[PDB]
């Protein structure tokens, strides 16, 4: 219901705003993942 | 759920301080609107029936609790005995005969579905206005 | 053209002081001097709205509230 | 009961309406009471300090 | 010219990363479902002169 | 052009093997079409709905 210019009110497909790195790397078990944080001294 | 809970009326003098329009139920400032899933075919059929001859049945749920009547132009419903636009009628009256030319060979004589029909003091006032 | 010069003087002062409050939205002398200039006209229904939108940028000051009161 | 469909927007259209309006910021959320500590005033000399 | 096409072919063969795109689309099938785009079979020079006419 | 001239063929023009430059200037537009597509979309936005002076 009437947001800012970023939502719908503009066709400015601007540079530096692209779907780059559209996946998040998760910290697995060999690093300091929170499952090994919840029990170490 | 119980029918007696929703059937129980409100004790009061109807509160006539408001008018008839504002005291009426609503959700939008104009009428209580809610989506539904009515069939398309009979909807468009009775729409075309009212568009042609001007009679159709009356859709609601809780106006009178008994409703099976026709609306719009009343007498033309019983005049045609309740026919539809998709039904072949009992008679073929006031039918309108066109001419056809569907050989597709002649030049400037082919008039099929694009054919014109067989049938084919105000200027002074319009000058005085402009 | 007395009404023309009167409305011209009032419109120039209102336009200058509205540009002044448009430029600086922090210091509060401009709104109160503009609103007491309308209070000098002694018949207003718009200066209350001026004090009402002048306290939206600063409601923690004592001077604007006590002056409008 | 009426019928509600949607008109197809063709993908050969620039933005039709000039999004260039600028207004001053309106009245915010209304001010809560302020409720500080009781305000003190020091002296006539430390204010000179 | 020999060695510079060798250079460009090795630079193309070295950065040969797999196509990690997840979804696929066409952009012609999405135009065709719209009522404003229509499909017909024409001549080539008509299409070329048409797109340069429209570009002008 | 130096493989037409092998043998008794002639030094003059007639070099009509055109597919190789054709492929690379298709490779140009193949990667530049979304780029200046986005650029002309930004141009149509800047022309038709105006600019944003102090927005982003
Ligand atoms: O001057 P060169 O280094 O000897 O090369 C030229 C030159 O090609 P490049 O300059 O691109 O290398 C000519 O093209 P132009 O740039 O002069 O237009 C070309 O003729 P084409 O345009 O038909 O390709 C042909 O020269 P020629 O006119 O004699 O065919 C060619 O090689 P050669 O001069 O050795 O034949």
């Amino acid at each position: 219901k009437g947001e800012g210019d970023l939502s719908q009110l503009s066709k400015q497909y601007s540079s530096r705003d692209l779907p780059s790195h559209t996946k998040i790397k998760y910290r697995q078990t060999t690093q300091d993942a929170p499952e090994e944080v919840r029990n170490r001294d | 759920p119980t029918y007696e809970t929703m059937f129980a009326p409100e004790f009061g003098p109807e509160n006539p301080f408001r008018t008839q329009q504002m005291a009426a139920p609503r959700n939008m400032l104009s009428g209580y609107a809610e989506p539904a899933h009515i069939n398309d075919f009979m909807f468009e059929q009775q729409r075309r029936t009212f568009a042609t001859y001007g009679y159709a049945l009356d859709p609601s749920l809780d106006n009178h609790q008994v409703s099976a009547k026709y609306i719009g132009s009343v007498e033309e419903a019983e005049k045609n005995q309740g026919l539809t636009v998709f039904e072949t009628g009992q008679k073929k009256t006031e039918k309108r005969k066109k001419f056809k030319e569907n050989d597709a060979s002649n030049i400037d004589g082919f008039l099929g579905p694009w054919a014109k029909y067989v049938d084919e003091e105000e200027q002074k006032e319009l000058d005085e206005i402009t | 053209t007395d009404e023309e010069e009167l409305n011209d003087y009032k419109l120039r002062k209102r336009k200058t002081f509205e540009d002044n409050i448009r430029k600086n939205r922090t210091v509060i002398s401009n709104w109160i001097k503009y609103a007491q200039w309308e209070e000098s006209l002694k018949e207003i229904q718009r200066a209350r709205s001026i004090y009402e939108r002048a306290l939206d940028v600063d409601y923690r000051n004592i001077t604007l509230w006590l002056k409008y009161a | 009961v009426i019928r509600m469909v949607e008109m197809q927007k063709d993908p050969m259209e620039p933005p039709r309406f000039k999004i260039n309006k600028k207004i001053p910021r309106g009245p915010p959320s209304p001010p809560a009471p302020v409720m500080h500590s009781p305000s003190r005033k020091m002296t006539v000399k430390e204010q000179q300090e | 010219s020999y060695q510079k096409l060798l250079k460009y072919y090795v630079l193309n063969a070295l950065k040969h990363r797999p196509p990690k795109a997840q979804k696929k689309r066409y952009l012609f099938r999405s135009f065709k479902a719209t009522k404003f785009f229509q499909s017909t079979k024409l001549d080539w020079v008509e299409v070329g002169l048409q797109v340069c006419r429209q570009g002008y | 052009y130096y493989r037409f001239n092998t043998g008794p063929v002639g030094k003059g023009p007639g070099c009509g093997f055109w597919a190789a430059g054709w492929r690379v200037w298709l490779f140009f537009m193949r990667g530049i079409t979304p780029l200046l597509e986005r650029w002309l979309g930004n141009l149509l936005a800047r022309q038709f709905e105006g600019r944003h002076s102090k927005g982003v």
